Formats: C-alpha cells, structure tokens, sequence
C-alpha cells in the first residue's frame, strides 16, 4: 500500500476547500415508498443520514438555501402514466391527516403537478428561519424547514406503487463557529448522546511507541 | 582537432558542427558535470545492437551514482557521445538515436543493465514491436565508417513533472544499432571498438540525504 | 417560431448540475443576516491551528485514553537513546488521526505542503536536561542511533530555558488510489542527555505534541469518507 | 486497380492533419450487457480496442478531456420505460460492490437518471491526472481516468434486459513527442509483448528487386 | 413563453457534432500544463522526416529481415546494367510501407505533393564509382538499358566525392476509391561504372534508401485502416 | 432556466422548409471551384436564344 513514488510538486488551486464547493453536490436524502393510507409525509431532516450529520456538525451556525428534486419510478425502474402532487406545507401550517383532507387544496401550500414519464422535478426552497442562521446545537430549552406530502391525484386509488428519492442540492453557504468533529456512534437524531460503556479511541494502536 | 576539458576530465575530440539538438531545446534549469567514458563495446560482424538506459547507466559510477542514491528528486539534461575508431578499410554504418521512455517487451537486469548496457535481441523490431525503419522520427545521427567516425546529441529533460526518483524511473534510452554491418577482408582487425561518452548538464537534486 | 434542436443531453439528471430553479415562494423576503464573530470562509483555515497528536496510541492505554495525549520522559532512562518515533502521515491511520489535519484530509484524495510539528514540556520548573529532535527525509531509513540522526536535520531542544519547541516538515504528499503513493518522513527523539532533577521535584514529566499546517498546504479532489 | 487517369493539381488545407482533427470524431470504446447481479463496472480505456491505440501510440504524451455518450436499448432495438443510473465513481472512490451498496448513495459520486425512451445521456470529463499528461510508456515500476456504474433504479430487479453501448469523443488534444507506429500484432493491454516466435515483416515481398 | 418550434434533427446523436456538453466535475480544477519538449501540433511535421525504405524487399529475406533495409552494389556485376527499380507509391504496397509517411498515408484517402528520395553509400572509403538515378514521370514505359535512362531526368552519383546524393520526385497524386486513381513514376538504379577497389579493401557494399515528404505534401479526408 | 412554449407546429417535416442543419463532417474542406465559362445564373438566359 504505501508507494514512494510519484510527488507532486505544484501546490493547488484553494478553491476545493472553499465552504461552497464543501457542500456543492446534491446527495439523497430520503427514499419513500407507497405500496398499494395513500399519502406520505415527509418532513425535511437534514440529520437523517450519518453523512452529511458529521459534515454540518462541524459548524455551529448554518444559512443557506436548498435544492430539491424528486426521481419518481416504480419498485422496478418501470414507468407508467400516472399524475402525481407534490405538496410543500411551511413551517407554521397544518399537515395532511388523510388523502382527501381539505389541506390539500389549501391555496398558500404550493404544489407541483407532474407525470412519471417527465424528467423530474426541481424546487428551490428559500432560507425558512425566523432567526439569522440555523443552528445544530441549543443549549436552552424550547429549525424547521417545512414538510412534503406526497400523494397520487384522484379520488379513487391507483393500481400502481410508488417510489420516489428524493436529492437535495445545499446553495448560498456561509458558516460560522468552528466545531470538533465527532467521533463516537451516534444513538437518536436530536440529541448528542453517546454510549457511555464503551469509548472508542480516536485513533487506532500500535504495539510499542518506538516501533513505527 | 580540439581539446575539451571540463572538471578533471579531458577528451581530445574533432570541432565539428553538426551536433543534434532533441527537439531544438537546450537543457536548462528549472561538480557532478563532467565526461564520463564508458566501456568500450566491441563491433563484430554479427552483432546486433546495443542499449543504455538513463539515468540508470550512471547510477553506480562517480559523484552522480553517489548523488542519485541519497537525495530524493532529480532532474537533468544529458550531452551523448558516440565515436568510433575504425580504419580506411573497414565499412559498416550505425544508427545512433535516443528514444524517450523506451519500454522494452518479452519474448530486472534486462531491463535496468548499468553501466555495461544490454544487447538487442530482435533489432528489427528493436525488442518493444516498433519497427527500425521509423527510429529516425527520434532524435538521431548516423555514423558512417566511409565518412565521419563520431556522433553526438544533446537531449534535455522530457518528463510530465518536473522533478522525479532516479532510482526507478529511466527517461531515455541510447539506442546503437548497426542497419549496415560490418565487414573488412581477412587480416585486418576483426572487432571495432565504440566509445560512449556521457556529461550531464544542469543537474539538479532536491530532496535531503 | 425560432427553430431550435434538441442535442443529447436533454431531461437527464445529473448531480452536479449548477443551474438556477424556480423558487417555491417568490413573495417570501427571508431574514436578513447581522455580523456573527467567527465566519469560515475556506476549510484551510481550520487547518492552520494546532491539535494535540496521539503519539503515545498504544494498546495498553485504550481503557484509560487520557494518557495517550502525553508520553513520558523519566529519570532511569539513560542518554543517547530513544524515546519516540512516529512517521509524519496525516492521512494514515496512527497518531495524526487525532488532529483536525488528520480528519480533514479524510474528506480529500490528494493534498501537499508543509507541517510543523510542536513540543511542549510539562514538568517541573526546576527540572533540566537536552532532548534530540531528529527529522528523516522520505526515502531514508530510520536513525539507529544518536549520532547517525545528528547527521540529518535536527533541532537541540534543551527544556532547561524553552519549554516549546517547533519542528517544520519541508513537504509531505499524497495521491491516494487501497494503496497509496505517499512520500513521508520519520521524526524521533533522542535523549541528548539525562534527566536532571534536584530533590524534591518529581523524577517523571510528559511531553504534549501539537500539529498544523503551514500556508502553502493545499487539497483537491473532494471525497467521501 | 491503378488507373493512370485524374491527377489533382491544387494543394488542399492543411486543417486536416491537424491534431485536434485526428481524434475529433467519437467512436465506440465499450459494449455492455446486463441481462436479467442487477450491476456492472466499467473503468475507462481507451487500449481496449486495436484501433485507437495504434492511434494513441504515436505519441508519448497526450493530455485531453472527454465526453462519454450512452446509447441505451434492449437486445433487440426496442425501449420500454425503464429508468436508469449511471454514476461516475472519480480515481481515488471506491466501487460498488453490490447492487445495494452504500456507494450508490454516495454524494461525491455524480450520477445521472436517464430514462430509456429518451435521447442518451451526455457527459463531459476532464482532465484527471496527477502529472501534465497522460502516458501510455511508463519505463519505471510502480493514467487512470475513473469508472462507470450502470444499473435499474430499484430495490427489486426489473424484468428487462439493458444492452447499453458508450462513445466517447477526446476534445482539446495535446501531444508530445512522436514515436514509430505498432507494426506488430498486440498480445496483451499492458505492456508492449509481441510474438516472438514469428516476426511479421513491415512490407509485403516481390519477386526480386527489379521487378517493379 | 418564448415562441419555439422544434425542426427535424431533434432528439439525434450525430456522432461527428461538435458541441458543449455538460461538465461531470464543476468544482474540479485540473493540473496546469509545463512545458514538454517536442510537442507536435501538425501530422505533417512527422511526414518531413527521412525514413528507411525496404527496396530490397525479396521473398528470401522473410527469415532474416534485417537485410531488407540495404540492397547491395558489387564488384562481378558489369557496367550499364540494372541495380534496383521500384515505383514511387507510398500508399501502395511495397517498399514504401517502411516508412512513416507510407503509414499515415493508410490513415487519409487523397493526397497530393513532391518527396525527396535520398540514398547513402556504406562502403570502404577506398572505394570509387558511379551510378545514374533516373527517374520516369507518370505514364511513360520503363528504360530498357542506361542510353534511355540518361534522356530523361537523372543524376550521376559517383560515391568517391559524395556519399550520399537527393532526387526530388516533382508530383505524385493519389484519389482513392478497390482501385485508385494514381499517378506515380518508376525510380531506377544503373551501373554507370563498375565498382573500383583496391587490396584489402572488401568487393561488396550497400546502399541505404531514406524518403522523406516536402513542404507541399498534404493530404485530407481521414479514413480508418 | 429560461421560460418558452411549443406552438403547433414542432416535429413536422415541411419539404421547403429553408434551415441549416447538422453537417455530415465538419472538418472536411471541400475543393475550391475555379473559373468554368459559361455560367448561368437564370434560366431565362436560355430562353433568349
């Protein structure tokens, strides 16, 4: 594994580190699935998936924007002609409680109308905080971004199961406050809680100091 | 008839300005320099070729073989001379040429020869499957025994980077190959002596002991 | 009526489009920033401090791990030998996985510059002695003794007047493929002389090595870890 | 076959032979078949074929970009609705192991989802070596450019055969150093081995040297 | 709400179009070039170089191929008689295939221009001589005996001054389609003398072919082989 | 981004239609033309005769 060969000697461009391009890829964030209540609801989580959890826990304050878009397909790659909704319910407004609840055709919820034979579709979200920048860490006592509720358009059911992914793209980054990174197994999604019986070390062993 | 000498080295060699130049360019930067003779390879009449890779032929010889094996990096130009010590009697013409990253192929020592250089087996398809009739694309020099008796290229560095190891990687390839072979009648002297003379030109080392 | 193609390359998805979309809430005016202290504008920054490394990692210390940010000098040690050695990989797995260099260099493929490398004595004041700090360029082999490593490139940290020392990397390099072509030196440290202490004053003291970046360190090609 | 007729006098432009006009078309480098483990790998190289490696070792050094094009059908010319993934795994990521690996979801690999009844998908490489250029000679011991994953978007395998052929075109060529041109048959894609046992000679033989 | 229509030719991959694709890498910034030695920026640079020619491409020097590149003068071979004659076609087969611009020639289909044939004697410098280098334009029958031969276009070579001597062929054209439309002449080699030799020095030499193009060649409509 | 519609009138094929299309080979240069007499520019050169 180690090879003495091949140095390079021309140092790079500083823009691979900068904190746009740190967070410029779009990358998935949910998988849902609805085989044949009739309606998902999914609201937005950055902190679902060990990645990208370790990567915006090494700030304190965040502020951007965001970039969704929804790869719609059967179980198995198949597309059929279906129309579907896609909902975005605000912080602040009610959620769908059942497929043909009257928040559905709620005006001041925005949705977007497509077919599964159509590329897919691409929303972009504005910054939703009612402060400056969102934060990962609160100390005191008591970050919500909205809620998408997905569903087949229709009265009556369709023959037909849905999956869709759902990729967010993170735009218009600034961050602040610098922060260690973690290095123990996370255990729950909204507090930093480690197992206590057991550390991990941060760094593997060797046998004696001296022997390199 | 002149007479060089650079460091403590002196070689007594014709002025002649037909030197070739590697592509037009002068070696040039980004006690080492000095004439370094070879030994001498003896032309028969069924010989085949000879090679030298660099900078693995000075490797083990002087101040550069000691250089090379301590410090890290390195970069530098070459000046080959190739000459040649035959009668009015004697005929037989070599091709004198240098071929960058010159890969050898099979039907290690072959590979990496020395000071001493390895001989070619196939000439023909100057053992990598390239054929001899296009070697005059490289940078290269005739000796024809009815005319002139001496050779010389100078080659600066070819690389993609600009410094690189000296103990794995060969740059070049000294290729002697003679397309007419030699011949003479019976009584004079049956094997011609060729003489390869190296000085490197601005050499260069960055890496520590 | 302006005749246009279609190429190919239409109605696909790709990842890394940077493109501009339709906004979900045109009307909406968002919160307008103030001045927070402490904004970070390029993740170079955050490797130019320095971090505490992990040299003293052995298997022994992995159910108290407090004691593997310090590894001890003592009195009983005699002189001309060795106390540490470590190879300076950031990336590797070892002692610099402790660092903020060592963590950041997981999230990138290829990175070079310069480091340097602090010491820090944390003993008593009226303690003294000399230590070697001994550097192997990449390609050389590990000093056997005193007096091979006084031939290369070393520093002479006597801790009886200066209670840090730095020691600067000249270049470090990577292009990771698996294996790796990694171009890494050795640091070691020698006991110039003994442990000198009067009485009193304890006999046993520990070292603390901190590590950072220089400002010609650089990385591309953004990878996941 | 000689005809003595229809000389051209006038000179043509010397456009032609340039080295950008020499490798300006793009050709088929790759056939992939995936017949109903559900993925396949395919690193990129260009001395998979006899033709454009004759072509590429003329010269030592190339330095170019690139532009891969998938032309995706079933065995039989037909397309169905079927959606698909062809994500870009860079030097240095690693490979998809399986059909469900965590790979596919990783953010720093680009994908594109393209569907089968659309027109193909069009991407563009640069260039990504450590060094200045490409060498097809390397005389040391120890020019890779990445891989290409394709699968069906799914978790249950879709009842369909995919057949999928790549072209790819070399944009922005630069070249160095020229080098006779192979005139032996090749034997493996590494190294440069010939037979040794039967050496094809450079021309075709006649009679004797002067019949012409 | 921009008025579009879509033309025919939508939806099409022309496998020659020129376009602007999208980038897989945004964010990556490649490695600056330096400056490498020898960079060819036209075909035609390599097709102004001398390359062997195998004139004596003979059945019986299959098995030594080394032979093929010299084809020999003598010492028992009379006065005013045929030493060597092949025809100028480089991208015909025959000799010309030895040579680099009869192998870029099989990469084009029409070409249109002048060459230089160069020759070079390998013999004892006590030898003497001379040759006649004719040379037949397109169309014209072949010469019998050196009497014809001398009323064309020629050149006498004698190899006790000069040991090597250039003939220019002024055209050669070629449209391929199979056949081709081709318009070459015959180069012919004759014994002006015999070959003068004193004792000791040996009764045989060679001669070696070079070829090279001029600065008028060009070629066009690329074409696989 | 930018917003356009499809009016009637898209993937028809009208036989005199005048556009430019896709050449066949971009880095073909075709042979220059030289100076033939007797050129015409319109057919009612011919019917003077």
């Amino acid at each position: 594994n180690l090879i003495e060969t091949r140095c390079v000697l021309n140092h790079h461009s500083t823009q691979e580190t900068a904190i746009g391009n740190f967070f410029s890829r779009a990358g998935l964030v949910s998988i849902i699935t609805m085989p044949t209540d009739g309606y998902v609801n999914w609201d937005i989580d950055l902190m679902g998936y060990a990645q990208l959890r370790r990567k915006c826990e090494l700030f304190t304050y965040m502020r951007f924007d965001a970039e969704f878009t929804f790869v719609v397909a059967k179980p198995n790659g198949v597309l059929v002609p279906q129309l579907l909704q896609y909902m975005y319910v605000p912080p602040g407004a009610p959620k769908p409680t059942s497929r043909d609840s009257f928040a559905w055709q709620t005006a001041t919820n925005p949705s977007v109308f497509v077919k599964m034979t159509d590329p897919p579709a691409q929303v972009s979200v504005p910054f939703m905080s009612p402060a400056s920048a969102y934060q990962w860490f609160y100390d005191g006592y008591p970050n919500m971004m909205g809620t998408f509720s997905i569903r087949t358009v229709g009265t009556e059911k369709s023959p037909h199961s849905i999956t869709l992914r759902v990729y967010m793209r993170i735009k218009h980054v600034r961050a602040w406050i610098p922060r260690p990174l973690r290095n123990q197994p996370y255990l729950f999604k909204t507090n930093p809680n480690y197992k206590g019986n057991d550390i991990k070390c941060t760094s593997t062993s060797r046998d004696k100091i001296t022997t390199l | 008839v002149a007479q060089l000498t650079i460091g403590n080295s002196t070689i007594t060699t014709q002025e002649a300005a037909n030197i070739v130049i590697a592509y037009g360019e002068w070696p040039e930067y980004c006690s080492v320099n000095r004439f370094f003779t070879l030994d001498t390879k003896s032309w028969a009449k069924d010989s085949k070729g000879w090679y030298w890779k660099f900078p693995d032929v000075l490797t083990e010889v002087g101040v550069f073989g000691q250089n090379a094996q301590f410090h890290y990096l390195y970069r530098s130009g070459f000046c080959v001379h190739v000459q040649c010590n035959a009668s009015k009697f004697h005929q037989g013409a070599l091709l004198v040429a240098v071929l960058p990253e010159y890969v050898l192929g099979t039907i290690y020592a072959t590979t990496q020869p020395g000071q001493v250089g390895a001989v070619l087996t196939h000439p023909y398809v100057l053992d990598a499957g390239i054929p001899l009739s296009q070697l005059t694309v490289c940078p290269h020099q005739w000796i024809n025994l009815r005319t002139n008796n001496c050779a010389t290229i100078i080659v600066p560095y070819m690389n993609t980077v600009p410094f690189d190891s000296a103990l794995n990687h060969c740059n070049f390839g000294l290729l002697v190959i003679p397309v007419v072979p030699l011949d003479f009648n019976a009584g004079a002297t049956s094997e011609i002596p060729i003489t390869v003379t190296i000085a490197p030109m601005c050499a260069e080392f960055a890496g520590l002991r | 009526g302006i005749p246009t193609e279609l190429k190919p390359g239409t109605n696909q998805f790709l990842t890394t489009d940077d493109g501009v979309s339709a906004p979900i809430l045109p009307g909406f005016h968002p919160t307008p920033p103030i001045h927070i202290p402490g904004e970070v504008h390029n993740l170079l920054e955050i490797c130019r401090v320095e971090t505490i490394l992990e040299v003293n990692n052995l298997k022994t210390n992995e159910t108290t791990p407090m004691q593997r940010l310090c590894f001890p000098v003592s009195v009983q040690s005699k002189t001309g030998e060795l106390c540490a050695a470590f190879r300076a990989d950031p990336g590797r797995d070892g002692p610099w996985q402790s660092t903020i260099l060592g963590q950041l260099c997981r999230y990138y493929t290829q990175w070079s510059g310069s480091l340097e490398v602090t010491f820090m004595f944390a003993g008593s004041f009226m303690a003294t002695g000399k230590m070697l700090i001994a550097y192997t360029p990449p390609g050389g082999n590990v000093p056997a003794d005193r007096i091979t490593a006084m031939l290369g490139t070393h520093v002479i940290w006597d801790f009886g007047l200066q209670s840090s020392v730095t020691l600067v990397v000249p270049w470090i390099s990577n292009t990771h493929y698996y294996f790796d072509y990694y171009t890494t030196g050795i640091i070691t440290i020698w006991y110039q002389t003994n442990y000198v202490v009067p009485i009193g004053a304890p006999t046993t003291a520990y070292i603390v090595a901190l590590a950072a970046a220089q400002d010609n360190f650089t990385m591309k090609l953004c990878k996941d870890t």
